[PDB]
RNA sequence: UAUCAUGAGGUAGAGCGACUGAUUGGAUAAGUCCAGAUAAACUCCGAAUGCAUGAUAAUUACCGAUGGAGUGAGGGCAUGGGUGCUAAGGUCCAUGUCCGAGAGGAGAAGAAUCCGGACCACCGGCUAAGGUCCCGAAAUAAUUGCUAAGUUGUAAACGAAGUCAAGAAGGAUUUUGGCAUGGAUAAUACACGGGCAUAAGCAAUUUACCGAAGCCGUGGGAUAUA
RNA sequence: GACUGGGGUGGUCGCCUCCAAAAGCGUAACGGAGGCUUCUAAAGGUACCCUCAGGCCGAACCGGUCAGAGUGU
RNA sequence: CAGGUGGUUAUAACGUUGGGGAUCCACCUCUUCCCAUCCGAACAGAGAAGUUAAGCCCAACGGUGCCGAUGGUACUGCGCAGUGGGAGAGUAGGACGCCGCCGA
């Protein structure tokens, strides 16, 4: 049983309650060895609306941080697009650790979720 | 001499209720089944003895997906 | 074994009227329901 | 445009529904001929009930 | 190993227009394979001697009238259940490429020999 | 006597028949044939004596196929039982044939001796019945 | 009722190396492989019809509420089935239809097979099914074949092939078709209804005609809508 | 007491499921088959996380090919 | 040069052969804290020692699956197979996906 089936099930168990309109849209994040990313999606539509990731961002060498400050810049990102509401999406991860400070600086942030 | 059998139960009128393409008012019986022939889609409901009934006004759409799944929605406004 | 139970214990008074096995459940059963006269969650017990 | 239809048979041993189709062609006496546009709903009946009348 | 065959060509399909043909004492027969669409034509109960035979009798050289002229070879035969009786017959073109698969009778451990017309890949032919 | 040696039920309705033998109307495992040209029910003491019959035939040479086997239960009510009260009492298993159908086949024979094994086998039938051989045949050798 | 649009089917058929039962040969107890094959309570498949909704078209009485009922022993035929023995003028359902509650015509005479739904009168005409030698209305009509058994004009396995065609292999052999022939049979006296007919039989085709209370014509009423 | 291919004897009488049932629903027989007159304080609710059964190899455990298992009845 | 997330019922899947790597993904290193299982295998955290070996992506392959004509046949509606509807299997063949949005 590969990871990646291993996360399938998971992620097909989180969209079958969880989906996306223009007014409250996805916020899907992807995990990764190292950086993290964070998306925004209309899923009527099939378009992203806001992203925000850790590619180019660097302020420390810990992840949890890291996974703040991209938390930060994408609640500012979506709230220049005007979005206020969301819903999270687990996207197969356990909702500990990096993805829960993700969130909890989008909570922060804007994002009234 | 004499037969073992002779017994049955009542007929239970299952069966599709409201087809494709006709107008459903909310809370209209779409299906009356024994488990999910036909699974509920957008502005469907469920109920405990797997009928399908309308959340919603509109047309019903019968559509079919991967596995020849069947899917029962609603199309309003 | 399967029989009635009564749940009590409201302020008139709060009922609720359920089955237990009495055999597999020798003790009391105890919960916690809603009292309709207190309107709030108080603990009922079998009489 | 126009077809004129003819019953030439008899409905006694019909089926109800090409008498009722008989009926709304019009035709409800033997020899009896009715006028009618011919749209596919008119040809439809007389493809239903051919075997009883004539197209004059 | 090459039988001549002629086609009258046939332009109506369905049960009565089958059933007039095999009336007038004919077989329905259509040819398909490689590039090019199919051909639909008519042969005669006489004309057709490659099929109570003992011989696999390759390159049939069918000529349609409607048509040009082709190399083909027996790819399925339909019988009445009852009469046995041809009913259809359907052929497949060999060209020079795309070897064909065919069934070859065996003498005793010989065959009848497939080279050309047809490129190679026999299978077998009564293999008791 | 060919009968199945388990079967899921025990009684089963008598169906219909209704046109020709789509399947098991052309000669395979053999070059000689015979083919029904009726509708019936053919019992499994027709089919045994019909064998019987073609096997003593032939001497000890070729080789007989049976191509039907009887896998459909019968029933019979009995003197004195008025109608009603249940199904009777089972009496044997019969195969259902249509025209078509080809019930026997011999193999390694000459033609003459063939077709007078299949002739005897055919007259213990309760079918006529028509006599075929493989379309790929050679007449002599 | 028809047309069009849209939708859900698991029947007929088919298939089973898709499953579950049954299963036949093999090439190598067990298994694989090849091949052949089966089913109301098998399905990897899957029609024709039927059904639901909407819109058009043609065409007449479809629903609410109220007053009065009768019926709740059905039957035959065709189709799909169960039961029975793929018996019954048998029995139990389904879909139509007719008798019931329906007269008239043909079939010799027959409840429901074939034609056809009777307001009354007529010493008028056209037709249906079916017929045109006499009983008995209308062709001893026209043309071309077949039958020699009065077959006909209203039962089989199995023989011989009597005759006429259409062929195939090589005057003989063999196959497919039409019509006859044997198998063919109980008790008051028999049957094409009878006479009788070699066509006045059978198959085909054509033209006239006969033929009902059907249709039309003439006169006379009645019941509803406009 | 009734049903009843006369009556009696025998069997049956309410509910559930399949087939008979003719691809919507419905549809009979003393037609063909089986069940019920309960159970669970978790076998209910929710969050989270898992995946049976079978064949083979090695010696309950390892390994990789694979809807058959379960769902009290 | 690979990443994320969607639509389209596998013509999209599986498989065999071959090739990647500054970063992207991954394997990989260690359990102090968060957290977890008899087991840091999974889950969770800590930042860069080495690898394209495996996952993953790309290309060729018609191999296993999947799809699938035309013609014919079965069946079937019309109370006659005259007039309409028309499979299943099989055979030709097809197919190693096609369309979006985000990031580099
Ligand atoms: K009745
Ligand atoms: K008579
Ligand atoms: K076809
Ligand atoms: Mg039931
Ligand atoms: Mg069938
Ligand atoms: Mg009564
Ligand atoms: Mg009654
Ligand atoms: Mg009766
Ligand atoms: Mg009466
Ligand atoms: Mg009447
Ligand atoms: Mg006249
Ligand atoms: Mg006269
Ligand atoms: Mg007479
Ligand atoms: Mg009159
Ligand atoms: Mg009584
Ligand atoms: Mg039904
Ligand atoms: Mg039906
Ligand atoms: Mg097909
Ligand atoms: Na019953
Ligand atoms: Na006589
Ligand atoms: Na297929
Ligand atoms: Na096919």
């Amino acid at each position: 049983v590969t990871k990646e089936q291993r996360r399938q099930k998971i992620k097909a168990r989180v969209r079958g309650k969880i989906s996306g309109t223009q007014e409250k849209p996805r916020l899907t994040v992807f995990r990764s060895n190292k950086q993290i990313y964070a998306q925004l999606i209309d899923d009527i539509a099939g378009r992203t609306l806001a992203s925000a990731s850790s590619l180019k961002l660097e302020m420390t060498g810990s992840k949890k941080e890291i996974a703040a400050k991209v938390g930060d810049e994408i609640a500012k990102a979506a709230t220049e697009a005007g979005i206020s509401t969301v819903v999270f999406d687990r996207n197969g991860y356990l909702f500990h650790g990096r993805i829960k400070e993700l969130a909890d600086a989008a909570r922060k942030g804007g994002l009234k979720f | 001499g004499s037969s073992k059998n002779g017994r049955e139960s009542e007929s239970k009128r299952l069966g599709v209720k409201v087809y494709g393409g006709e107008m459903a008012k909310a809370g209209n019986i779409l299906v009356r089944q024994r488990g999910t022939v036909h699974h509920p889609g957008e502005n469907v409901g469920i109920g405990k003895d797997h009928t399908l009934y309308a959340l919603k006004s509109g047309v019903v759409v019968f559509t079919r997906k991967k596995n020849d799944r069947s899917y029962v929605s609603i199309k309003t406004e | 074994l399967e029989c009635t139970e009564h749940k009590e214990s409201g302020m008139g008074i709060s009922r609720y009227i359920t089955t237990k096995n009495r055999k597999n459940t020798t003790q009391r059963l105890e919960l916690k329901k809603y009292n309709p006269i207190l309107r709030r969650m108080t603990l009922h017990k079998e009489i | 445009a126009k077809i004129k239809i003819q019953q030439v048979r008899s409905r006694i041993r019909c089926p109800k529904d090409q008498k009722r189709t008989l009926d709304a062609l019009g035709l409800r006496k033997l020899n009896q001929i009715v006028e009618h546009e011919a749209t596919p709903s008119i040809l439809g009946m007389v493809n239903k009930v051919r075997h009883l009348v004539l197209i004059v | 190993k090459t039988f001549q065959l002629t086609g009258t060509p046939r332009a109506e399909f369905g049960k009565k227009a089958a059933k007039a043909i095999r009336k007038e004492d004919q077989i329905p027969a259509v040819l398909y394979g490689g590039k090019g669409e199919g051909v639909n034509f008519i042969v005669s109960q006489d004309a057709v001697r490659n099929l109570i035979y003992s011989p696999e009798i390759f390159l049939v050289e069918l000529t349609v009238e409607g048509s040009g002229s082709y190399k083909a070879i027996l790819k399925e035969i339909q019988f009445h259940p009852v009469t046995d009786r041809i009913i259809h017959i359907d052929f497949l073109q060999v060209t020079d490429e795309k070897p064909v698969v065919m069934e070859v009778p065996v003498v005793l451990g010989h065959a009848e020999g497939v080279k050309a017309g047809g490129k190679l890949s026999l299978e077998m032919r009564k293999l008791k | 006597m060919l009968q199945p040696k388990k079967t899921k039920f025990r009684r089963q309705q008598k169906g219909r028949m209704k046109g020709f033998a789509q399947r098991g109307n052309q000669l395979s495992f053999g070059s000689f044939g015979i083919k029904s040209l009726q509708s019936k029910w053919i019992t499994g003491r027709q089919i045994e004596a019909a064998r019987i019959a073609v096997t003593r035939y032939m001497q000890r040479q070729g080789q007989v196929w049976v191509r039907i086997f009887p896998d459909k239960p019968i029933t019979k009510k009995g003197e004195g039982v008025r109608m009603g009260k249940g199904k009777g009492a089972p009496e044997g298993f019969v195969a259902p044939i249509t025209p078509g159908r080809i019930i026997f086949e011999v193999e390694g024979v000459p033609y003459e001796i063939a077709k007078e094994a299949l002739r005897l086998a055919a007259q213990k039938l309760p079918v006529t019945t028509k006599f075929v051989v493989r379309h790929d045949y050679d007449i002599q050798n």
